[PDB]
């Protein structure tokens, strides 16, 4: 879902970065809000951005109206590929055009993107160290990412919520290389006594 | 941060 | 499992 779905994000950051990153006809849909758990679909027209509210219904996505679908992704090919089917209360129409990317976090080596469990426990058992750390996204959270750390392999959630990048509690950082740094210097200790150091990165190989 | 309606 | 952390 990442060429057009931006989990993590509200619609001030979906502003900002389709009036920075992004052209006329840019969009992206991100989580609604003032209802969770409807969509959001954010638009740039003539240089300003518009929000429009997807509803959830649990058998079908619509506009509040209109079409229903069953995918999220349906409502949005239909609304790029039907012009004239968006319009404003002015009648003005809105035109879906150019998806924007949802960027990585982070664009140093130790992230590994999408990436599983399975995946990071072979790679750092079979080419990593005692205390080679990584970070990838996670299947089991989606929008959230995961410390991935040589020790057996330990998993930590790292959750994202409103920019801000937690281990599941404690100090928020604002990118996840501070969150990467602060916790080389002063070491987690999970809740089973394990202290999760990280010694040295294994960094992606291309 | 200003919402739409399309109808 | 994933790991929990406590602060």
């Amino acid at each position: 879902s990442r060429r057009w779905f931006h989990p993590n994000i509200t619609g001030v950051e979906a502003e900002n970065l389709l009036l920075t990153r992004g052209v006329d006809g840019s969009f992206l849909a991100r989580p609604s809000k003032s209802n969770p758990g409807d969509f959001t679909l954010s638009v740039r027209r003539n240089g300003a951005v518009t929000h429009i509210k997807i509803q959830n219904t649990g058998d079908y996505y619509d506009l509040y109206g209109g079409e229903k679908f069953a995918t999220l992704a349906e409502l949005v090919q239909y609304y790029m590929e039907h012009h004239g089917q968006l319009k404003e209360k002015n009648g003005d129409v809105i035109e879906l055009k150019y998806p924007l990317n949802c960027a990585d976090p982070t664009s140093e080596r130790w992230f590994h993107g999408h990436l599983s469990g399975k995946e990071a426990e072979k790679l750092l058992t079979e080419k990593g160290k005692h205390g080679s750390f990584l970070v990838r996204e996670s299947q089991s959270h989606p929008g959230d990412f995961v410390l991935s750390v040589r020790t057996k392999v330990t998993h930590v959630m790292i959750r994202c919520q409103e920019l801000k990048y937690d281990v599941g509690g404690g100090e928020r950082f604002d990118s996840l290389t501070d969150l990467v740094e602060h916790y080389k210097k002063n070491p987690m200790v999970e809740t089973l006594g394990t202290v999760l150091q990280l010694k040295q990165p294994l960094n992606t190989t291309r | 941060p200003i919402y739409a309606t399309i109808d």
